[PDB]
């Protein structure tokens, strides 16, 4: 269920990077690919060396459209890039050298040299797209036969040919060796075969060829009245005379009768399909056919609106059911009761399709794939398997599919294209996995799409190509494969056919780089893999997982296979062949190297032994040796997987889930205490326009009376701020007392009492249902009123504490009238006072204070009413009541305001006029209850002993023991982390829409579209012969198809109309046999390490040894054990936006618990301020600091399984148990605020991701005032392992504690958690000159370095962030996904702290969407095409090429720039690419440790080019309509699963709103059904 | 698969009919001379509720024969045909091809 993975599109790159090669594929894309990566190889020497990388085509120079070639060069060679067109004048100044790779035409280049301002010594890399054809062959003639040969060798820049696949051509054998003979005289390279054609005959088992032969069809009476009437339909149809003169006879139509089509044309073809199919595959087959003809012929009838057109098809049709009748009534005839239908087709068959059965019946797992020519001849097959498997009980084990080459075109028909492709991906997922063993293709399975391994292919049609052919035979790729061909006199021609392909076959996988071990060569294999020892990590058990010499070259394989890579991404082993000769033996030695993926970068050494495929499991032997010692590779040998993977356990202990949690857990669901002073000084006063009141500003200064606090606890000193009530913005000062006051049991019991009055009956801060007890262990904080001293400073009024003490049940009374006519008036009494009704709401009084006093107003005055004509009258028409002095003046009132919050800091004074003047909602009620104006008498009210001006003080005061019971905790954490860390001290749119798709569809273009064009050229061209002569070899084909004539008739082919010490002799040739004896003694084997002595030995006695090189091993390996080769084949910065200012340790007073309280204060409360600001940073805190330690713990491990390490870590989960086992869970408020219900003056359900969101959150806290370095110490307080650990005794340093330094153990150990140590270098040094290759492989990156404003200190991690995962020739270091890990996260804080520490001040939910927008893989790929970064970058991967080429199509044709991505925003926020998005983060990390971890100088660097689109982005920020719906319902509407109806057509998508039910919508499709029900939500809500 | 079905309505409506008429038409063998094609088609045609087209073709043989098809305006429809030098023995022929085309599909 597996296969060995070989090294297709990487054994074509090495042959084309070390010899002069000609490589032949089938799809443009791929040689355009080889090419293009071949080019990008090969200027990383023509750039040291001043010289010009070239491209010879035929597509250049046609129009002044950026070809393909100039298109896809422009974006993947990350290079400069130029393509001649065809008017203009080549200036010759300085395009050959400020442009890397030049596309030229063979004339271009030869007029070019022909002037001599280019040299042959100038150029690099020649590569000549499609040399095949026979006028690029004259064309290239002169070029070669006039400069090329008369240069010297060393002269010669490398040549590469491109050819179409010419073993595919129709003619003579001979011709064919004309060819090869010729065309590497011309072109001078090797032709490599170098196709899928060649990996699938090399590599696997090539299919006996069969020939079956079928006999001619005999006739019976219903196949002869079929035939006769058909007969008659084509003579009527070719009798019928056409002529658009002679049906219509217009003159004004003389471009319309063009137009008109025939409508004899598809009735020719039809029944001559009909006829074909009588005439080869019998009756049933034609009536099948006919059925289907009738099938689409009645829908052509609805197509045409032309008269004649339709009486023809309908007489076709007539004909189709005439066809039907008598095939129906024959079938019928032989229907008797217990007749069986299968001996009916039997009868009725033709021998073709018999012999097909036999074919079948020769198949008692099956994987049989049968191919045709024509799609309703599939169908119709498809129909006689599967009435054959319904009526055959032998055959019923058989399941078959079809499948037809009719890819619409989109440009008509989208719709219908999509069915089809969505029905050829359904059926390819149904066969891919061997539901149904048997499938009937068409030509569009031979390329491009793949199959799996079949055992089976049956040719019905002898094909006119190669190609075509040897793709069938390669397609049975299991070691029981046969190629069946059928044929119905004809044996002959199929004969010379099949002589003349295996022909081909052995003129080609002959004419190789690799070539095959033969049968002979592998049964010596087979006897020389049992000389040796299975290697074993662990010998001692009988049941280990072993490798021996031959299933270890598959290991190394799967190995090679299981390297995390995307799909483009393909990673295979690399060995290089070498012969060695040895006491005049010739021993082949086997170099083996791991793909770069794998740390294991250096070359692992064979020794020279006699057969080639013994060498090579030497060689795979010695590597998985080298693989264990390394580590690479377990002791199960099975490769890392991602899973799999384990780290190191000082990282590990954090993913231990906690015992509570081992709605699912971890998802979304008498003493001198301390005095102060309140004082308030009024600074900035309320505009007169702005007071609707029209009444006096009341300061709090001017009152003799404030508040003070009374605290056990030292009080730290906080910063200034401001109250803003409706007089105005008034400065809030902190005044420290000079003396300290003692406390007395008496006074401590008024004090109290006086707090509950106030709590209860005057703020009424504490709502009753609850109790009250004034003595908590939690702090001892009193609140008491002091007056104003007259010296300046003020002193405690003990006198309006014994008031209050003697007025704590202070209610409106009923005065009576005899009181009310003995009670005068005072207007000092009524001066600032506070008056409450007793007339009305007695038990709930509502408080007044005293603005205006009117003498011109009095009872005997009018009331503002018609109904009411005096104050007396209204009062008693209402009430009932008797005002008894009438001749007092009235009282103007002002209402106390309806809001208890005035802080909110220093933004209440503008929120004044948000809401009605604090939102006044029981105003309108009382205004309409008493008559706007609350023009009160004084003796029908009371009078409070609260002063007015007191209780202006006292309303600036909401939260007040709540708040006090809250802020400890973070005072609290404050202790913590200043205990355990040393700073501290611990005491239109449609339009948009049309013109999107019309710019997409007219701009892709460079697509699938080239495969079917290549699907075009599959079974047509096979051409560009060049020449062929009376050469003698012509003889030697004649006489060799005769001798594979006597293979085919003698072969099975056609089928008619029926000692260990002589192994170990052997094995070492030149070695002594009584050493051998020696070393085996009683033992049985020899192991590796005896094969090293006695090599060692070898080379001690012999010192000179030799080396030679052939085979595709690649010169990739170099430096290790080629380039030198002497003789070794044994062994081995603004401070605005500053992240660098980190604050000192030392002296710094710490965090103030505030901004720890916002930590600890939820969004689900939402009192003003919410986590979110904070977590928002904090949660990309956790990466950048993760991240970073994990690159530097696991230096020599590849990303594939940090990645997993980091999400492992990263995760809700992981931060739910780090934040349990701080136990931070009584610490955050996740209730509302409100006396009644929740809250005991001196619980909290918390969901489980909510609890992670205070964690992150939390060093958010210490982002700003802390700097970054002492907030890596919060996680040495979390646990989150960081930052190293230094073990340690007590120090005793008295200069100050060490930043980091913990609280000692038992033993007294004293840990240090230092600096970040500088990562060593990744340039290993394996050759003594990596550091001379590094500075060779980059020429123009000074350009790259002043486009960025960065000049690297170091080449080493921007080479690597320069290249590729599947880059194997830069050796030195590893890729550029372990820079992309870190750098992602590292420019992720800097975007992310840039989005948050701006004035701008958004909103959580905006700050969320300007991180999703402002950080994706598209914006990175968006600033890579704008700012000329498709200038530098290295890559080596297959389909990349034609999408980054459709890419910068998109781009250029937009004009780089952005708007595209700047669509996908919200058009997919609510993945073409992925390398050049990356490309522009992976120098994130280079600069991330160039600058040696320096955010400030990344920033700097790139603020110049980023600066414009982050303020395009932040003039796009101001909210949304999507925004809006996910404000008013984030989590509340939730969009269901869809699901089916019972007509099968109709999908219904239900959205549910939580306490508003569930809307459902239904549409024909899925998306039209989510708006609907979006639509009924939207309709029922809003 | 809508069009299986509809080869399959025509041939039970046009096996479903009880006439005499079509009955003598699949007894008799329709190569004789004495039968009368063109009368006894139209007797179908106004036995059989549909309609025969005698469309007559402007252009006829290449050999000089003029030409003729009908069509019978079933459910679904049928087209017929024939050729001869004259128009009577056309149509004669073209209606014994309909005749003999009725006769399949009496069969039964």
């Amino acid at each position: 269920t597996v296969f060995t993975p070989r090294d297709f599109q990487v054994e074509l790159l090495a042959t084309a990077y070390e010899r002069n090669t000609i490589i032949c594929l089938g799809h443009r894309s791929s040689k355009e690919f080889i090419a293009l990566k071949l080019l990008q190889e090969l200027s990383r020497r023509a750039r040291r060396h001043g010289r010009v990388s070239v491209y010879l085509s035929c597509e250049v120079g046609t129009s002044t459209e950026p070809c393909s070639i100039y298109t896809m060069l422009t974006h993947l060679t990350d290079l400069r890039v130029w393509q001649e067109q065809p008017d203009m004048q080549i200036p010759f100044d300085h395009c050959w050298t400020d442009y890397h790779v030049s596309i030229l035409r063979p004339e271009g280049f030869l007029y070019l040299l022909e002037t001599r301002e280019l040299l042959l010594s100038r150029v690099e890399l020649i590569v000549l797209e499609d040399c095949h054809d026979s006028a690029v062959y004259q064309r290239i003639r002169p070029l070669f036969e006039n400069h090329i040969m008369p240069a010297p060798p060393a002269d010669r820049p490398r040549i590469l040919g491109l050819a179409g696949p010419l073993h595919s051509a129709g003619c003579e054998l001979q011709q064919l060796s004309a060819m090869l003979a010729t065309l590497e005289q011309s072109v001078l390279c090797q032709i490599e075969s170098a196709s899928d054609i060649v990996t699938v005959l090399r590599y696997c088992s090539r299919p006996h060829e069969y020939i079956v032969q079928c006999a001619p069809f005999e006739m019976d009476e219903l196949s002869l009245v079929l035939a006769d009437v058909l007969n008659t339909h084509k003579s009527f149809l070719l009798d019928h005379r056409y002529d658009p003169y002679e049906i219509y006879g217009t003159d004004q139509f003389m471009d319309e009768l063009k137009d008109i089509p025939d409508p004899k044309v598809d009735p020719l073809n039809v029944i001559n399909s009909l006829l074909v199919v009588l005439h080869e595959m019998g009756p049933w087959c034609t009536q099948r056919a006919a059925h289907h003809f009738y099938q689409c012929n009645e829908k052509l009838k609805v197509k045409t609106p032309h008269e004649r057109h339709y009486l023809l098809y309908c007489l076709v049709s007539t004909a189709l059911i005439q066809l039907y009748s008598l095939c129906e009534h024959a079938f019928h005839r032989h229907l008797g009761s217990g007749s069986d239908s299968r001996q009916t087709i039997e009868r009725y068959s033709s021998p073709k399709v018999r012999r097909l059965l036999q074919t079948l019946r020769c198949f008692k797992t099956l994987c049989a794939l049968i191919y045709c020519n024509q799609n309703h001849t599939a169908r119709v097959l498809f129909e006689l398997l599967a009435e054959i498997s319904r009526r055959d009980p032998d055959l019923k084990f058989l399941r078959c599919q079809y499948t037809t080459d009719r890819v619409a075109d989109p440009t008509t028909e989208p719709k219908e294209a999509e069915l089809e492709h969505r029905r050829q991906e359904e059926v390819l997922k149904r066969f891919r996995m061997h539901d149904c063993n048997v499938l009937i293709g068409t030509s569009v399975l031979e390329e491009g799409i793949d199959v799996p391994k079949c055992n089976l292919v049956v040719r019905w049609d002898p094909p006119t190509t190669y190609r075509s052919y040897v793709q069938c035979k390669g397609r049975a790729r299991a070691a029981p494969a046969y190629h069946v061909i059928l044929v119905a006199s004809t044996t002959k021609d199929l004969v010379h056919q099949m002589a003349q392909y295996r022909e081909i076959e052995q003129m080609l996988l002959s004419k190789c780089a690799n070539t095959e071990p033969p049968e002979q060569e592998q049964c010596e294999a087979e006897r020389f893999s049992a000389c040796l020892a299975a290697y074993r990590p662990k010998p001692h058990l009988l049941t280990g997982a072993s490798v021996d010499l031959g299933s270890a070259i598959a290991l190394v394989n799967k190995y090679c296979a299981r390297l995390p890579s995307d799909t483009f991404t393909k990673l295979t082993a690399l060995w290089r062949c070498t012969r060695n000769e040895r006491a005049g033996v010739t021993l082949f030695q086997y170099t083996l190297r791991l793909p770069i993926n794998s740390p294991l970068k250096h070359d692992i050494v064979g020794l020279p032994m006699p057969t080639q495929t013994l060498a090579r499991r030497l060689a795979a032997l010695q590597a998985c040796v080298e693989l264990h010692r390394i580590g690479e590779l377990d002791d199960q040998l099975q490769p890392i997987g991602k899973e799999g993977f384990r780290a190191l356990e000082p990282d590990w202990e954090c993913f231990e889930l906690e015992p509570e949690d081992e709605p699912r857990p971890g998802t979304t669901k008498g003493a001198p205490c301390y005095l102060y002073f309140i004082q308030l000084t009024l600074q900035c006063p309320i505009p007169e326009e702005q007071n609707t009141r029209g009444r006096k500003i009341y300061p709090p200064e001017d009152a003799q009376q404030g508040f003070g606090i009374l605290t056990t606890k030292r009080i730290p000193k906080l910063s200034a701020f401001s109250i803003f009530t409706r007089s105005g913005e008034v400065k809030v000062s902190l005044e420290l007392a000079k003396e300290r006051v003692i406390l007395t049991s008496e006074q401590i019991v008024c004090i109290n009492g006086f707090l509950n009055y106030t709590f209860t009956n005057v703020l009424r801060l504490q709502k009753f249902l609850m109790l009250f007890d004034p003595d908590s262990t939690e702090n001892c904080v009193f609140i008491v009123p002091t007056v104003k001293a007259p010296a300046g400073g003020k002193h405690i009024d003990w006198q309006f504490l014994e008031l209050i003490q003697a007025n704590g049940n202070t209610m409106p009374r009923a005065v009576p009238d005899e009181e009310r006519q003995a009670q005068p008036f005072d207007p000092q009494r009524f001066q600032d006072a506070v008056v409450m009704p007793w007339y009305r709401n007695q038990d709930q009084p509502q408080y007044f204070y005293v603005a205006e006093i009117c003498p011109h107003l009095s009872p005997l005055s009018c009331f503002p009413g018609d109904n009411y004509r005096t104050f007396k009258h209204y009062y008693l028409v209402k009430y009932g009541l008797t005002i008894q002095n009438t001749s007092q003046p009235l009282l103007d009132v002002d209402h106390t305001s309806a809001r208890l919050n005035f802080l909110t800091p220093r933004y209440v004074n503008r929120k004044g006029v948000a809401l009605p003047t604090s939102s006044e909602e029981t105003k309108r009620a009382k205004r309409e209850n008493l008559e706007q104006k609350q023009i009160l008498v004084p003796e029908l009210c009371t009078v409070h002993p609260f002063p007015a001006s007191l209780w202006r003080t006292a309303v600036c005061l909401p939260c007040i023991l709540y708040r006090i019971n809250g802020l400890l905790l973070a005072d609290d954490i404050r202790k913590q982390v200043s205990a355990d860390l040393g700073l501290g001290r611990q005491q239109t749119a449609q339009e948009v829409e049309k013109r999107q798709k019309q710019l997409s569809i007219i701009q892709a273009t460079n697509a699938n579209e080239r495969q079917y064009q290549q699907t075009k050229n599959l079974l047509i061209g096979f051409n560009f012969k060049h020449e062929d002569q009376k050469e003698p070899a012509t003889i030697r084909y004649e006489e060799s198809i005769a001798k594979l004539k006597t293979e085919i008739e003698s072969g099975g082919m056609l089928v008619p109309h029926d000692s260990m010490m002589e192994l170990l002799k052997q094995l070492l040739p030149y070695v002594n046999e009584d050493v051998l004896a020696k070393k085996l003694g009683d033992r049985r084997e020899l192991l590796l390490s005896d094969l090293v002595e006695l090599n060692a030995d070898w080379v001690a006695r012999h010192e000179q040894e030799t080396y030679n090189v052939m085979g595709c091993g690649d010169s990739f390996d170099n430096y290790n054990d080629h380039h030198r080769l002497n003789l070794d084949e044994k062994q081995l910065l603004p401070a605005g936006f500053s992240f660098d200012r980190q604050p000192d340790l030392v002296g710094h007073p710490g965090p103030s618990p505030s901004i720890i309280l916002q930590a600890l204060t939820m969004s689900n409360a939402n009192d003003g301020i919410n986590l979110e600001r904070l977590e928002t940073i904090g949660d990309s805190f956790l990466k950048y600091a993760i991240t970073t330690y994990l690159y530097i713990t696991y230096e020599n491990v590849h990303e594939g399984k940090l990645s997993h390490l980091r999400s492992k870590q990263v995760a809700n989960l992981n931060l739910y148990r780090l934040g349990r086992r701080k136990r931070l869970g009584e610490y955050m408020i996740a209730t509302k605020f409100e006396p009644h219900d929740n809250w005991l003056p001196p619980q909290h359900s918390i969901p489980d991701k909510s609890i992670a969101d205070c964690v992150e959150a939390l060093i958010g806290a210490y982002l700003i005032e802390c700097g970054p370095r002492g907030a890596l110490l919060f996680m040495a307080w979390l646990g989150v392992r960081v930052l190293p650990i230094t073990r340690q005794l007590d120090g005793g340093n008295q200069e100050q504690r060490i930043p980091g330094s913990t609280k000692p153990n038992a033993e007294n150990v004293v840990t240090v958690y230092g600096a970040w140590p500088t990562p060593r270098s990744p340039l290993l040094h394996f050759a003594p000159n990596a550091t001379e290759e590094l500075d060779q492989l980059l020429s123009g990156f000074e350009e790259f370095e002043e486009s960025l404003g960065y000049k690297f200190r170091d080449r080493s991690y921007l080479l690597q962030a320069m290249t590729h995962a599947s880059y194997t020739p830069n050796r030195l270091t590893d890729c550029y996904q372990r820079l992309e890990f870190l750098g992602d996260a590292v420019l992720d804080y800097l975007i992310t702290r840039h989005l948050y520490e701006d004035p701008r001040q958004h909103s959580p939910g905006a700050l969320t969407d300007l991180r999703s927008a402002l950080v994706n893989n598209t914006i990175f790929a968006s600033l890579a095409v704008r700012h000329g970064f498709h200038k530098f970058f290295r890559h080596l991967s297959p389909g990349l090429n034609d999408v980054i080429d459709r890419f910068v199509r998109i781009q250029q044709e937009n004009g780089h720039c952005i708007s595209e991505e700047y669509y996908l925003l919200s058009e997919e926020e609510c993945e073409v690419p992925k390398a050049l998005g990356d490309v522009f983060e992976s120098i994130a990390g280079a600069i991330f440790l160039d600058s040696n971890m320096s955010l400030d100088v990344v920033w700097h660097v790139y603020s110049n080019m980023m600066s414009p689109e982050i303020e395009q982005f932040s003039n796009s920020v101001p909210k949304s309509p999507i925004r809006e719906l996910l404000e008013l319902e984030p989590e509340t509407a939730k969009f269901g699963k869809p699901e089916k109806l019972a007509d099968g057509r109709r999908v219904r998508v239900t959205v549910d709103v939580f306490c508003k039910g569930t809307f459902r919508g239904i549409g024909r499709n899925y998306r039209i059904a989510k708006c609907t029900a979006a639509k009924c939500a939207l309709r029922q809500l809003k | 698969t809508q069009h299986s079905n509809k080869v399959s309505q025509f041939h039970k409506t046009l096996k479903n009919a009880t006439g005499k008429k079509l009955l003598k038409l699949q007894k008799t063998c329709l190569k004789n001379n004495k039968i009368d094609y063109i009368k006894l088609l139209g007797e179908i045609a106004t036995e059989n509720q549909f309609e025969v087209t005698y469309v007559d073709i402007e252009e006829k043989t290449f050999s000089g024969q003029f030409q003729c098809l009908v069509q019978l305006s079933t459910l679904p429809v049928g087209v017929c045909h024939g050729s001869g030098p004259t128009a009577a023995d056309a149509q004669r022929h073209a209606a014994q091809n309909a005749l003999e085309y009725l006769k399949i599909m009496t069969k039964k």
